[PDB]
């Protein structure tokens, strides 16, 4: 199947997930640094 | 012999509202440059500044934005409130508020100022407003520090911006080293330091801070 | 294949480091190596460093 850009994704602590909103997408005006996530992509599997 | 004339602050000529003047009198052979040179670092080095840290306007959310009704970019506002100048009396971080609406420039007075907060340059201009029904409304905020902090190196919600703190009110400061007219006696030095500030500080009150600064340093030395 | 694409944009300001390649305009490049304090600089009798 495909994948999608759910806001979900596993392993990870709730600390970066912080700066996405509901959709999986940044909000606009963060401040974001070195070694951050933009957008929540799956692996399908 | 084996006894140094101990200097003594004589005047203080405020030449200016900004540049100032101040004599120290009379002082043993050599020491002038000793002196004029220690003083004239420590001044440009060190002194107690309250530039601006943050600010957090209204209707904005990052300072690549625009606003309507005003007439120049975030940044520039941003540029020219980093130039500003202001005391603080008893704490050592305050908030300030501006409101203004209307058709024209908004100078430095149009901060609702508390009886602790002393602006210097009233006339400091800031933003021109090209329309009535056109308001901006903004808090600021100062804090109290020393030297230079780039925003990079500090340490929260989306609306807050911060800009470099440039704490020092000092811009240039020379001397010159000249005889003295004592009674009898010749090679005995007096020495003139100039100095051109922001405004927002004393001179004695500077040169006092500098020459208990230097001394608190160098008690290091004696006792080893 | 692509279902979507989503861009961002970054803005960033550098603003100066020893390593940086200034120059004047009569081919005299070169590449700033230091940051005095103002302080060690160099000062005219007048005052202007």
């Amino acid at each position: 199947g495909p994948e999608e850009i759910t806001a979900d994704i596993p392993n990870v602590g709730e600390a970066a997930l912080s700066k996405l909103d509901e959709s999986g997408i940044v909000y606009i005006g963060a401040e974001v640094t070195g070694g951050d996530i933009l957008v929540g992509k799956v692996t399908p599997k | 012999v084996t006894e140094f004339l101990k200097p003594r602050l004589v005047d203080i000529e405020q030449v200016s509202s900004t540049h100032a003047k101040v004599t120290l009198e009379p002082l043993e052979r050599g020491f002038g440059h000793t002196l004029g040179n220690a003083l004239r670092r420590i001044l440009l080095s060190s002194m107690p500044g309250c530039a601006v840290t943050e600010v957090e306007i209204d209707g904005v959310l990052h300072e690549y934005s625009t606003k309507e009704g005003v007439q120049e970019d975030i940044l520039e506002i941003l540029l020219n409130l980093k130039g500003l100048a202001v005391r603080v009396q008893g704490k050592d971080e305050v908030i300030l508020t501006l409101n203004k609406s209307g058709i024209g420039p908004v100078t430095a007075a149009d901060i609702t100022h508390d009886g602790d907060v002393e602006i210097v340059k009233p006339q400091h201009v800031i933003c021109h407003l090209t329309d009535e029904n056109a308001s901006i409304s903004m808090r600021i905020k100062v804090q109290r520090g020393r030297g230079y902090v780039p925003a990079s190196t500090r340490i929260r919600p989306i609306g807050r911006l911060l800009v470099d703190a440039c704490y020092s009110p000092v811009e240039r400061i020379a001397y010159n080293v000249e005889a003295a007219r004592v009674e009898q006696r010749t090679d005995l030095d007096k020495l003139v330091i100039e100095m051109e500030t922001n405004g927002t500080i004393d001179p004695e009150e500077a040169i006092r801070r500098a020459a208990t600064i230097l001394a608190e340093q160098l008690e290091a030395f004696v006792d080893l | 294949g692509v279902l979507k694409i989503v861009k961002v944009y970054l803005a960033v300001k550098r603003r100066i480091q020893p390593g940086d390649k200034m120059a004047g305009r009569h081919g005299n490049k070169g590449v700033i190596s230091k940051i005095n304090p103002i302080e060690d600089m160099p000062y005219d009798e007048n005052g202007t460093p």
